[PDB]
């Protein structure tokens, strides 16, 4: 057809959808919304509070055996009022397919611990809480796993600036491995590299 | 040897406007299906996956 | 560098407008046209800095 | 001028041996007994 | 397609003579025999060590290495301040301080490519649309001390100038690629 | 929609808690550490840390802050961070920057 | 000396690299993913740019397919020898190690041959593949395919039945089935244990399609056996290899689409049209429709994968890296339970494990 | 636009006019949009600039060799789209993604003219206009620029 | 009788059309509880009923497994546990009430 497009196909789009409304309609207290890309990848938003019950439901129905946990990424939106996206991906290998559900939290409002159901999320949690700062409810152990033991941040945070607050050196003086207000050489060199035009028109958002 | 390479599908002067093979132009917004804004059968998620069929070059290692 | 482009001959060309390629061909910098009907100057190539006349 | 671009030999390229080929050695067993038997009875007289 | 990797199939085939096999095998130590036939097997082989200092390995016209800034025969620096090689560097080693020239002439007065933080990407050398920085054959280049790894517009430059040969070299046999 | 403590009144309970640990701590680490400092200057800076977070009154905020506190506890008990982390509290190498306005007139701004 | 619990501390080598991604373009992140598993590099890098492709909505072209295959098999090589003589070394036998890196400096003669760098490459970009194979390239391959099988059966001769080595190995860091599933655990930590599923087979990318290949599955789940999987795993990438240089197709090599990937420098020197899109690109770089996706590879270890979301600038708004390895190094402590310190310095081999990608 | 080139022919090129010490004049990327002609015109009232000829050499420029100088002068730099006319003192010192670019006041002129302040890592590297539709309206004067 | 499945950790079932039975009915017992217009007892008793049909349908464990696409019947019997357990969850959990309160203004919108 043509060689420089993406071969579009619409079996696997009509399938998700259908199961999109399945679970919609079986789970109508924590769903919010449900949508199915054009890359054909079924997106399930639901209410915080649903977490336990929409990925217990996920993991054991037998028409949905999505017993693989891929990942639990955060995003960061600071926009709009519960900055964090938590967004778990899951995989069922019975019916060759994927599926995201997503939800929202905020500085100041946990989201379960679904450690319960896939012990694999019990160091995907860990580093939520480490880098975007989102507390997670009963997990099991709760620590920082990628940040410095004595670190005071959140890195993956927006208005966390790239090269933090603190930076290192041998003090051959007391003799130990100090910590210093950073001080950089070149600082960060920004670039405005956005054009003024406007690229894809479906997303051009009317007033 | 000095190579000489092949060009590409659009290296042609006609029938070539860009507007007939922008990818990039044909990403529509996704499709809701349930939205707070806005008897039936089981349905899976897929049809389930065949069994792997064991092969037949070496079926036993 | 400056007095390296000093040090060099100013090329004839017997048309109005003359091509400048780096000189090695596809392994010089992008072609560019420069006109040369200005009589009082040589015109310069931006790219290289060689410079031509008209005869 | 045609193209000379990397190509693979015309009628394709010869087949590559991937398995394993881990022999089976031919040593017997009542042999390899049977030589320390021997070895161990001529050693005692 | 699945093939088993270590299932055990057929058990009942006992016999006297599988017997004495097994046992000869456990008590003879036959298979740690045929591993250290292997080790003497590789000591009767040519070694795959090189003398390294008169004996360098192969490389090929695409090694990327040491930059260098090229200059036209006539010679000048094909650097006209682009600046791509400074937007596109990854890891914002580049930094370009440009000028207008006393010829009328786009020049750059302070090129400093940090060593310390490229990653030899090749990403300024193929974003040159005047082939003036490049990455050279040279691959020797370690100095004691830090400031030394710190280059500039001059070192760039002498660079280019003595390895002008190669670098002609390599460009001359990838062009066609690139 | 609290964390765990209802309202501050609550929450007071946990933090004073949480110096309690700390306090019972501050023996052992300088001891197992062997960190060059006195058992009274580590409960001093202990106390300095709690009353830098004096100013709260959100209970979850309070809350949060607990969290973050105990995990500290637990990281120096177990002695996971070591004194070159420890010691990052004390700002041994910091030179107070002067405050009135004459003097920072005098160095930059 | 028996280990009553693990407690793996990792972050020692954590960069960033997800907060520094989202303040660089598409094109000037890439290099960052070779070095997010810096043993199988262009499987990372492929991994990156099938995400990109995804939401640009464009195609690789058939010759970049087929070289992006063929180099990605290379690459499993790579990281299998080095699991396997890595795991070797630690476990008590050397010469393996010493034997298999000679093959692996070869492999990688082939990698700067290609790509100029011999680790590294960012051969991978978003499109298809930087230049096109050097002339010979093939013939090299071919030369050094029809001999590897033989050094991998020295190192099996050697290895394989053992009796130091079975009694090392064998009914050591046992997870069942459903364990593991629920650990999350990915590639060989499933395959070993009897689990039918390989990406490349059920959900496949680039022209893993159309080549024939077996995905070896173990029964006991144990050490032994996974070390027999990933044997296995290094005769069928031969296999692979032997179809993609038979079947390699003429054709260009990157995505015709000027506004994605470079235009031939030629084209640079005399097209404006050209020169503006070298320009744009080198500066700004594309502009990727907004979207969100996780695009997911059976990278020689595991299932690699990146949470991509974009947001129509030129640079990702989020870049999740899903190593496969750390669902493996947090249920270390479930494998290790009854075991001694010998047998967990064994059990952390299998895992085939590389800090850059577990840190991230 | 298009992703290629079908032009297989040479290229128009056209003479660098003299016009003064501020605006050069690569006159040969340009377009010929006359919005410096109109600019000119109306805005300057100058009526220095116009159009010669017809057809694809068709010039944009002084027939003569005047200077237009104006205390509005150099807007055109501004306006002109392409970089064809250009600042001689801004020529080469910085490329528009590196440069840091703050909001401030002109005070060189008791009008009032705002004013973009953008400096590229200590160094002030040019000045331009800031619409103030009251006080400015997106010109500003030489001696500010 | 099958030797061995392939899976660690999973043992085979002597008795798998009885365990089967046997688990359908439970799980078809407990849905009776759920109230009658739930989404969820439909589909689980669609389902459960379909299963347990070819079960009884079919004799032989291969044919069995060929008819319930499950790969071994002890996958089977084990999701079929799964099944009932999530059914006993889900009688607390009760899903079938209304959404509990609506998404603020645009949280579920992107690009932003
Ligand atoms: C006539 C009337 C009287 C007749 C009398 C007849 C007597 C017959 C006696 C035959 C027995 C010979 C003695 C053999 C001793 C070996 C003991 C043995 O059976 O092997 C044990 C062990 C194998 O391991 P494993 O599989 O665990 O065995 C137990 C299985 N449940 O084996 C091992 O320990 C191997 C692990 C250690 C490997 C060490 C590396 C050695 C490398 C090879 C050395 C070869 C040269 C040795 C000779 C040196 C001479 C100076
Ligand atoms: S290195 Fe190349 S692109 Fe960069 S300023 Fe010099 S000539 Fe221009
Ligand atoms: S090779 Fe890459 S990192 Fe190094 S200077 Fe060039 S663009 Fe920068
Ligand atoms: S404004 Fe610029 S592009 Fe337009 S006609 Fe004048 S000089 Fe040419
Ligand atoms: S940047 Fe614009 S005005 Fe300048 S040469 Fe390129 S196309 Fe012409
Ligand atoms: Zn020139």
């Amino acid at each position: 057809k043509r060689p420089t497009v993406r071969p579009r196909s619409d079996v696997t789009h009509k399938q998700l959808s259908a199961f999109g409304e399945y679970v919609a309609e079986i789970l109508p207290k924590y769903v919010q919304q449900v949508q199915v890309s054009c890359l054909d990848e079924l997106e399930i938003c639901i209410h915080p509070d649903g977490v336990i019950p929409t990925l217990t439901f996920l993991r054991d129905h037998t028409n949905a055996q999505f017993k693989s946990l891929a990942d639990l990424t955060a995003v960061d939106v600071p926009t709009r009022q519960n900055r964090f996206e938590i967004v778990y991906n899951l995989l069922s290998l019975r019916f060759n397919s994927r599926i995201r559900v997503k939800t929202y939290a905020d500085e100041l409002t946990p989201i379960d611990s679904i450690v319960s159901v896939h012990i694999a999320a019990n160091w995907y949690e860990r580093e939520v809480w480490d880098m975007f700062g989102v507390f997670f409810f009963n997990h099991p152990d709760l620590r920082r796993i990628l940040t410095d033991y004595g670190f005071e941040g959140h890195p993956f945070r927006k208005d966390f600036p790239l090269t933090g607050y603190v930076e290192l050196r041998y003090d051959d003086e007391v003799k130990r491995v100090v910590a210093e207000p950073v001080e950089l050489a070149q600082e960060f060199r920004k670039f405005d590299l956005n054009s003024p035009w406007e690229a894809f028109p479906a997303y051009r958002q009317p007033p | 040897p000095p190579p000489k390479l092949p060009v590409g599908p659009s290296h042609k002067l006609s029938n070539n406007y860009y507007c007939t093979r922008d990818g990039r132009r044909e990403v529509v917004p996704p499709s809701i299906i349930m939205s707070s804004q806005k008897e039936k059968k089981a349905v899976t998620p897929a049809p389930p996956m065949k069994r792997w069929e064991l092969s037949k070059d070496q079926p036993y290692l | 560098a400056i007095d390296l482009i000093a040090q060099q001959p100013v090329n004839e060309v017997e048309h109005r407008i003359i091509a400048c390629d780096g000189g090695g061909g596809a392994l010089g910098h992008p072609k560019v046209y420069i006109n040369l009907d200005k009589e009082t100057k040589t015109g310069t190539c931006g790219y290289c800095g060689l410079q031509f006349k008209q005869h | 001028s045609k193209v000379k671009q990397d190509m693979p030999p015309p009628g394709g390229y010869g087949p590559i041996d991937y398995k394993r080929n881990l022999p089976r050695r031919g040593l017997s067993g009542y042999s390899m007994f049977a030589v320390g038997i021997g070895a161990l009875i001529f050693g005692y007289w | 397609t699945y093939k088993y990797v270590n299932k055990k199939e057929q058990e009942s085939e006992v016999d006297m003579k599988s017997a004495t096999d097994n046992a000869a095998r456990i008590l003879m130590w036959t298979e740690l025999i045929r591993g250290l036939g292997m080790t003497l097997s590789y000591l009767f082989r040519e070694p795959a060590t090189i003398n390294y200092p008169f004996e360098k390995g192969p490389l090929s016209p695409r090694f990327r290495g040491e930059h260098a800034l090229r200059r036209y025969p006539s010679g000048e620096e094909r650097c006209i301040a682009c600046k791509l090689c400074e937007a596109i560097c990854p890891a914002q080693a580049i930094t370009i301080e440009a000028e207008p020239r006393a010829d009328g002439s786009r020049r750059t007065t302070r090129y400093d490519i940090d060593m310390t933080k490229c990653i030899y990407c090749g990403f300024c050398q193929e974003a040159c649309p005047v082939d003036a920085i490049v990455e050279g054959p040279n691959f020797e280049f370690s100095t004691e001390t830090h400031e030394e790894l710190l280059y500039n517009k001059e070192k760039l430059l002498n660079n280019g100038d003595k390895w002008e040969a190669e670098i002609a070299a390599n460009i001359q046999a990838d062009y066609l690629y690139r | 929609k609290p964390i765990f403590s209802r309202d501050l009144n609550e929450a007071k309970r946990r933090v004073r808690e949480l110096y309690r640990a700390w306090y019972r701590e501050v023996p052992n680490t300088v001891h197992l550490m062997q960190l060059d400092i006195t058992v009274k200057q580590g409960r001093d800076k202990v106390r300095e840390m709690f009353m830098k977070n004096a100013h709260v009154t959100d209970p979850r905020v309070v809350d949060l802050l607990v969290i973050k506190g105990k995990m500290e506890l637990q990281e120096t008990i177990k002695v996971w961070k070591q004194r070159t982390h420890v010691m990052r509290f004390f700002h041994e190498t910091e030179t107070p920057r002067p405050k009135d306005f004459l003097s920072k007139f005098y160095m930059g701004h | 000396e028996m280990v009553r619990k693990c407690d793996p501390h990792i972050g020692l080598l954590h960069r960033g690299t997800e907060k520094l991604i989202e303040y660089k373009t598409y094109l000037q992140a890439l290099p960052y993913f070779d070095r997010l598993d810096y043993v199988s590099m262009m499987c990372n890098e492929q991994a990156y740019s099938i995400a990109v492709e995804k939401l640009l909505n464009i195609q690789p072209p058939p010759r970049a397919q087929w070289i992006r295959v063929l180099f990605g098999e290379i690459t499993r090589i790579l990281n299998h020898i080095m699991a396997v003589t890595t795991h070797a070394l630690d476990i008590g036998a050397m010469t393996p190690f010493f034997w298999m890196f000679e093959e692996r400096e070869k492999m990688f003669e082939f990698y700067e041959r290609v790509s100029g760098a011999r680790m590294h490459a960012a051969y991978i970009r978003p499109g298809g593949v930087h230049q096109d194979l050097p002339l010979g390239l093939l013939d090299d391959i071919y030369e050094f395919s029809k001999n590897f099988s033989l050094r991998i059966d020295e190192v099996e001769e050697m290895l394989t039945n053992n009796r130091i080595w079975r009694n090392r190995t064998v009914d050591i860091g046992v997870v069942t089935a459903e364990d593991a599933l629920n650990y999350g655990f990915s590639g060989v930590m499933l395959r070993g244990s009897g689990i039918q599923w390989d990406l490349r087979k059920t959900q496949p990318y680039d022209v893993y399609d159309q080549v024939e290949f077996d995905v070896p599955i173990g029964s006991r789940g144990d050490c032994y056996d996974r070390y027999l999987c990933r044997v296995e795993e290094m005769r069928q990438s031969l296999r692979i290899i032997e179809q993609c240089l038979n079947k390699m197709p003429p054709g260009e090599i990157k995505v015709d689409d000027a506004k994605v990937s470079p235009p031939k420098r030629a084209e640079m020197k005399t097209s404006m049209e050209s020169l503006i899109h070298h320009f744009k690109l080198y500066t700004e770089g594309y502009q990727v429709p907004p979207g969100a996706t996780y695009t997911a590879i059976e990278a020689p270890k595991g299932e690699f994968g990146v949470y991509l979301v974009s947001d129509g600038s030129s640079r990702p708004y989020r870049c999740k890296i899903k190593a496969p390895g750390f669902a493996h190094l947090a249920g270390l402590d479930k494998m290790s339970k009854g075991h001694m310190l010998a047998d967990v310095v064994a059990i952390i081999g299998t895992q085939d494990i590389v800090f850059g990608e577990i840190d991230r | 636009g298009s992703d290629r080139s079908r032009f297989l022919e040479g290229k128009r090129a056209v003479e660098d006019k003299n016009i003064g010490p501020l605006v050069k004049t690569i006159m040969t990327r340009c377009i010929q949009c006359t919005r410096c002609i109109r600019f000119a015109s109306e805005i300057a009232g100058v009526d220095d600039l116009g159009t010669t000829g017809r057809g694809n050499d068709m010039q944009v420029g002084t027939y003569i060799e005047k200077m237009f100088m104006s205390e509005l002068s150099g807007n055109v730099i501004d306006i002109c789209p392409v970089g064809a006319l250009t600042s001689k003192p801004y020529a080469f010192t910085a490329r528009p993604w590196e440069t840091r670019k703050t909001e401030s006041i002109d005070v060189m002129d008791a009008v009032g003219s705002n004013i973009v302040v953008s400096t590229r890592t200590g160094e002030v590297m040019r000045i331009l206009p800031r619409m103030h539709e009251d006080i400015n309206e997106e010109w500003i004067s030489d001696k500010t620029r | 009788l099958k030797k061995t499945t392939g899976l660690v950790g999973l043992a085979v079932c002597d008795t798998p059309h009885e365990r089967l039975t046997i688990l359908y009915t439970k799980t078809l017992d407990i849905l009776k509880h759920f109230p009658k217009h739930a989404a969820y007892r439909k589909y689980t008793e669609q389902i459960t009923n379909e299963k347990l049909d070819m079960v009884k349908a079919e004799p032989d464990v291969k044919k069995l497994e060929a008819l319930l696409q499950g790969g071994e019947v002890e996958e089977v019997i084990l999701q079929a546990e799964k099944e009932l357990s999530l059914a006993r969850k889900m009688l607390k959990w009760k899903p079938w009430e209304p959404l509990v309160e609506e998404p603020p203004a645009n949280q579920w919108k992107w690009p932003i």
